[PDB]
């Protein structure tokens, strides 16, 4: 493999080609924000809770960027689960849902922003390259909607008309696409469980999993959209994801310190 | 169950970039038969993007760029075909419409002139699927996400060669390339090599909800396009396995 | 001395987002009403926020926001139920306009087309006035705006009640409430209780200088749509005391 | 009153409902931005005039912002007049000219944004969630046009066709929902007087006022837009503003300090 | 050789801002005019700036910014202009169109109606070029820029002079001042005095491509505009040296 | 000449009288942003060239935008040559091609932005007025795509249908325009020859010329686009320009320490 075969290759033939996209993957791979850790505040689980929930993460997101380069995506929650079936039961299709769930996660993310403001904290479009917030000690954090930019181009799910790439998808392909070392899915649960801890009482907590094992147990949808487990598995600079419970206070602060607060899922 | 059709009146026609590449000896005699079309039809056209995004892939994998970095360079020479095409069209009222023009407001836009032009790729940009260091979604998999969403008439395809081959016809084994006049997505899904045609459109033809076939047609040869509108058979067929209701 | 009118010949029809938050059994046949109008009229559509943006202002609230970061928040909501309503209407060329739009293009618009959609908020923002903690200048309001600064030919507001009650004829005390066939503003804002339009609806009906009345009809009624499009007095008329010139 | 109670209204109410009003009343109240100053600098009364009033006002400007955050917004002048005049006599209505004097709005701040550059100070869009330059010692300010978004939806005054909410009231109302601690007019006079000094020679200082005592006085369409004296009595925020003459060397500077220069007008 | 006309069909005029300036007396006869045109003609219509890009000169050039600083404030006269030119127009289907609209997607919006309105300012802004402290590329300089980038069928200049004299006919030598009923580009170029339209217009029409002749007529005097646009004689003809091919 | 005389005549005059021009050139002169320099990143002459060309211009910017306030602005390359080629064949005019061409400017310029981000150098719209991150020593730089504005305004050339203001010129107008201290062109060569050195093998390097010596050696269009040379002459702010070989390491970081590499152009 040079530059030269692969230039030849990219003149020459279909990008389908597998030569040329073998001799692609050889490429370099450049890390855009090496030094950065996205996190998602959950939607319906933090954000839609209000106050006290929200109060709390934001001082830990004030504390935590002293030390910390953090971009911050919001989930959106139960507005966008309310579009939905209104859509959905007009018969709308799946790419029309999806633009109706990022005003959501918009709505979501100016709320956090108003909060963060007086911190020096923006919301930003381009969280991955807003490079002078990032940049800052006084800043070292921006707020970002969660929601990928597919729109009508959504690729639907096998059934139904829902989006399946939603905002832990948009958080998880931010966090892969700028090089960050850390996704960190902040929810209402403190990780994941054998079953749903909230319908089923005898749930066994899951300190570490990788995906082909979360598979083999049916839990390929539970608190991860399922597509982003297969986005994980494809990645390449985020091999692993944090899930921890945002209620609880100090949580996200003490995962940014490499505590093994929640659960960890391994793309292998 | 299916969802709506949102302009079942619609056609899509999805020019190769490839085709845009070859100047005017391509173009002048597309733009004549569009032009004699736009009384026929209402049409979505949507530009590929052709020789330059290989270029700019050439530039951006040797800086060592992530596939989501690759993919709205790549969208911007579909654009640009786009803006080329809209423009040899402008005199019968035909201009280029930007995505989210395409996505919310179609229906006016088709209701003021017969025919728009617009990129086909889909605005997937940082969000690009990993796994790949080539962006996955491309110009096909657009037009189809698009006109599939639409609940269009049809999408065909105008491509530089006559449809989908066992074999690049252009490539070192083409000698052993023979014209499909007819395959599935699903078969095609499960051969390995080359294809005229993104391989991420075969996984979006999976989950279609309306589209049930797309003509892949030599927009070199006149005629073809105008025939594919009307349903004729004059290239390859991809049956996407949607199934009546 | 007042001023023209700019759009003499629009209607404007403003659907309440509790109407749009039943779904498919109220908005079906508000849909097929609709395309049954499309011909008879020149139409601005504006759709109101409903249930998610009281969910919205809880949140907010809860967060401790001002008026002013509400309003937006709110307005979204709107602007959501205006893309599902477009959506439905795509395949008789109706598409959702943005606010730049309509305060500037709609002229061009309705000449492309004969019905756009719009969100019914206007752009206060964080500049919605102080005092309340709830956004005074919701879709009731940022319609007849609208409608009264283009001069349109009327501006008619969909509801999901037969129109204004002495008392919420769904509220506790809705034994009392009694139906209003015809009102003037003057007399409702001299009123305490709650209305099923703005508080500041009734201020700018104080201060318009073209629309001489708005109808107050139940869009879960079909006909009274367009019975109200035609000046048919099946709802509640509000006179705004404007007089004629 | 709790959040149930307030969330039952919510859903269950009109937005018009006294009671939902009355426990929407009681919901805490976040300043948003409340370490910032707004100031705002007159159109016809400074900027028309040119270098003589702006350069010194640009020269407070970066020595003020070393020590207080402040928002700067601009107003229209003799361009928005001239604009307004000619769509009046056209009989365009007050909608189309609120549209017309924006630009005008617009064109003032990027002029004062030019000089600002080199100093660090930016013109935005969203001034008070402008969050980084804010948040840096470097910056501390930014620039900003001051009309209001309203546009064709402007509320019309009860006579006339001139938009009643202009660059005044857009710079109150930045400052009232961002949760600003002051509110700075800057004009070209010493600030309100008992009659027009312009015109009356016998005009008297009135150094602290009630929007009330205004009123009372007929003062309530002076050297302020009367909307923005309502805007201010109904204010959570801005409880009171400072006009002050801009065309004093320091003015701004001494206001910003503490120092009691101009006119006081307060919402009671 | 030369490029192809992309909107042969097309009419251009320019209004200049010293005749939007004059107001209602001299707009409303304007509009009544341009409203007995629409039927005949396609057309762009692009205003000027006037009087308000002199008093933001004034303030600039004191505060001591550079051309490029002015360029795009003067602009913005001509855009206001361009607004309130369109919604006098609004009831005929005429809407403001903003620059990308008119540089990508003028053939839509001339589908969807009869004219529209832009401003005649190029977008030069900042990159202004440098040499005067005016902006050199105005109003007149723009529109032609413009027609003869499409290969409009004309380019008319409405003016609040018969058209251009040996002298400024308001000016201090206007006793000297002779009406030119025809002129070419390169005289009048070669020639020190003041003119009614841009000294940079000149440069342009050097280089044109399509746009043969452009007439400056007086837009206060009814008919005036509507023989220009039927190729009478009833101003100044500025020849550009383009000829046929 | 005052500023009486001069508004009389802005009042009185068509802006093409003689009377009216010589009294604005009379008028003060502000620089926007003295103490930056810009750089001009060749399309085709460095970034087209890929990482070789790339890496080390990101290493010396990073290194000094420690001691100097930078402004990169992209060119475009064998793209943009491809696509006025295709359009150029069908008959397109200059003004079509002109927007063609900024594509690609701008996706060299979000291909170098990627490479800055993480040292908090942002891709911005706006270079001249972005006032933040040219105040902030942490930043001290930005990149911008070096395409004009003109789009289908463009002015043609006296022959073809190539927009003869291309990047070359799109950077030194914004030089030119705030008032910058230096611009400097990055190729790759180490400046002008007395003939095309890639072509002819004797042709001798010229450390130091002006525009009307450079016409009368007829190499009016050569290393610089022919138009940048007559807007250098016309320019009020930058009088001379500085063409370096970008291949070369360290030559951007000696030509911005005032180390006379490559060729210095002077408008006399
Ligand atoms: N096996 C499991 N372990 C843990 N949680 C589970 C499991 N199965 C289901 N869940 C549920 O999934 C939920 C997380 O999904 P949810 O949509 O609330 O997250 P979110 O990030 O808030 O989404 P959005 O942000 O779009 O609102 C948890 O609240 C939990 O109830
Ligand atoms: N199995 C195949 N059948 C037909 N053509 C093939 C096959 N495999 C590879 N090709 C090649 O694909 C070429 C078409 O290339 P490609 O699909 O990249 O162009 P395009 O569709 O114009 O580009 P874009 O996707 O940017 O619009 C054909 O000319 C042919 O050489
Ligand atoms: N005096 C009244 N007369 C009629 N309805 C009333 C009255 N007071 C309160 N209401 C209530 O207002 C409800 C309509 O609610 P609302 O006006 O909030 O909905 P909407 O107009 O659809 O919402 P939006 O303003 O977001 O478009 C009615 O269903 C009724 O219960
Ligand atoms: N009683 C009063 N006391 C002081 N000034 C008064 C009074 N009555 C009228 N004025 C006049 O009001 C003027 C302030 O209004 P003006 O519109 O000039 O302010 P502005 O902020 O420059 O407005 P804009 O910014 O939109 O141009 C003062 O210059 C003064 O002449
Ligand atoms: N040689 C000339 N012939 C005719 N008019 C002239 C001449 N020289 C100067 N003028 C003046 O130019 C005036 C027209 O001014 P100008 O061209 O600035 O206005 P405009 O074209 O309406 O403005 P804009 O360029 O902003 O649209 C005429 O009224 C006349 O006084
Ligand atoms: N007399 C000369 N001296 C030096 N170089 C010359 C001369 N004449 C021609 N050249 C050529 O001009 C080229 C510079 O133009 P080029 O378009 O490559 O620059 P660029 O900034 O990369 O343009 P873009 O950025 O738009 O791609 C040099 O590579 C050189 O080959
Ligand atoms: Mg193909
Ligand atoms: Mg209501
Ligand atoms: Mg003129
Ligand atoms: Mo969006
Ligand atoms: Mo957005
Ligand atoms: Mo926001
Ligand atoms: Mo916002
Ligand atoms: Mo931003
Ligand atoms: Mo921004
Ligand atoms: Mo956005
Ligand atoms: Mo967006
Ligand atoms: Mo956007
Ligand atoms: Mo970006
Ligand atoms: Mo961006
Ligand atoms: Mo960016
Ligand atoms: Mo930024
Ligand atoms: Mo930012
Ligand atoms: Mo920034
Ligand atoms: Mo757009
Ligand atoms: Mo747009
Ligand atoms: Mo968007
Ligand atoms: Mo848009
Ligand atoms: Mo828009
Ligand atoms: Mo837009
Ligand atoms: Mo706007
Ligand atoms: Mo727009
Ligand atoms: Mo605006
Ligand atoms: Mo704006
Ligand atoms: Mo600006
Ligand atoms: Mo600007
Ligand atoms: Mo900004
Ligand atoms: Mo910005
Ligand atoms: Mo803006
Ligand atoms: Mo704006
Ligand atoms: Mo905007
Ligand atoms: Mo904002
Ligand atoms: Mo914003
Ligand atoms: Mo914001
Ligand atoms: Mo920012
Ligand atoms: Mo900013
Ligand atoms: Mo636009
Ligand atoms: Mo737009
Ligand atoms: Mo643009
Ligand atoms: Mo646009
Ligand atoms: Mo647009
Ligand atoms: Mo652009
Ligand atoms: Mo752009
Ligand atoms: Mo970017
Ligand atoms: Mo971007
Ligand atoms: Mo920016
Ligand atoms: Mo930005
Ligand atoms: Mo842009
Ligand atoms: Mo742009
Ligand atoms: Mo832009
Ligand atoms: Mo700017
Ligand atoms: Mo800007
Ligand atoms: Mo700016
Ligand atoms: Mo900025
Ligand atoms: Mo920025």
């Amino acid at each position: 493999n040079s530059t030269a075969e692969l230039e030849e290759l990219l003149m020459q033939r279909s990008l389908t080609d597998p030569q040329l996209q073998a001799a692609a993957a050889a490429a370099a791979d450049f890390r855009i924000l090496p030094d950065a850790t996205v996190i998602k505040i959950g939607g319906q689980s933090v954000i839609d809770r209000g106050r006290a929930a929200v109060y709390p993460l934001v001082d830990e997101i004030v504390a935590a960027r002293k030390n910390h380069k953090l971009l911050i995506g919001t989930g959106a929650g139960t507005r966008a689960r309310h579009l939905y079936s209104i859509a959905a039961g007009l018969g709308l299709p799946a790419g029309v849902l999806a633009q109706l769930g990022s005003s959501v996660a918009d709505q979501n993310a100016a709320m956090l922003g108003q909060l963060l403001a007086k911190h020096g904290i923006p919301v930003v479009g381009g969280a991955g390259l807003s490079a002078v917030p990032l940049s800052l000690a006084e800043v070292n954090a921006v707020v970002f909607s969660g929601m990928p930019p597919y729109k009508l181009w959504m690729r639907p799910a096998a059934e139904g008309v829902i989006p399946p790439y939603r905002t832990d998808a948009g958080c998880f392909l931010l966090a892969e696409q700028f090089g960050c070392k850390q996704m960190i899915f902040v929810k209402d649960e403190d990780g994941l469980y054998t079953a749903n801890p909230k319908t089923s009482k005898d749930a066994t907590f899951i300190p570490r999993i990788s995906v082909d094992e979360m598979k083999a147990k049916g839990l390929h949808d539970s608190i991860l959209e399922f597509p982003v487990l297969d986005l994980l598995q494809s990645a390449q600079h985020v091999r692993e994801v944090q899930v921890v419970n945002g209620l609880v206070p100090g949580n996200l602060t003490r995962a940014l310190a490499g505590e093994h607060v929640g659960t960890i899922i391994t793309a292998s | 169950k299916r969802p709506i059709r949102l302009l079942p009146w619609l056609q899509v026609v999805k020019i190769g970039g490839r085709v845009m590449d070859r100047g005017a000896d391509a173009i002048l005699p597309l733009v004549e038969e569009l032009r004699k079309l736009l009384p026929e039809h209402r049409l979505l056209i949507l530009t590929g993007a052709g020789v330059r995004a290989r270029h700019v892939f050439s530039v951006g994998l040797d800086l060592g760029l992530p596939v989501g970095s690759l993919a709205p360079l790549a969208a911007s020479e579909a654009g640009q075909n786009g803006h080329i095409l809209a423009a040899m069209l402008a005199s019968e009222g035909v201009s280029y419409v930007e995505h989210p023009t395409v996505a919310d407001q179609l229906a006016i836009h088709l209701s003021a002139t017969r025919a728009v032009v617009g990129s086909a790729f889909p605005p997937y940009h940082h969000h690009e699927f990993p796994g790949s260091r080539i962006p996955p979604h491309r110009a096909d998999t657009g037009a189809f996400l698009l006109a599939d969403a639409f609940g269009a008439a049809g999408l065909t395809i105008v491509e530089n060669v006559d449809g989908i081959y066992t074999a690049d016809p252009n490539g070192p084994d083409r000698g052993q390339a023979r014209f499909l006049p007819e395959t599935s997505a699903t078969d095609l899904a499960k051969s390995e090599g080359p294809l005229p045609v993104d391989r991420a459109l075969l996984d979006v033809m999976a989950t279609a909800r309306h589209i049930e076939r797309v003509q892949v047609v030599n927009g070199l040869v006149p005629g073809r396009l105008t025939a594919a509108l009307r349903g004729e058979h004059v290239g390859t067929l991809i049956r996407t396995g949607v199934r009546p209701a």
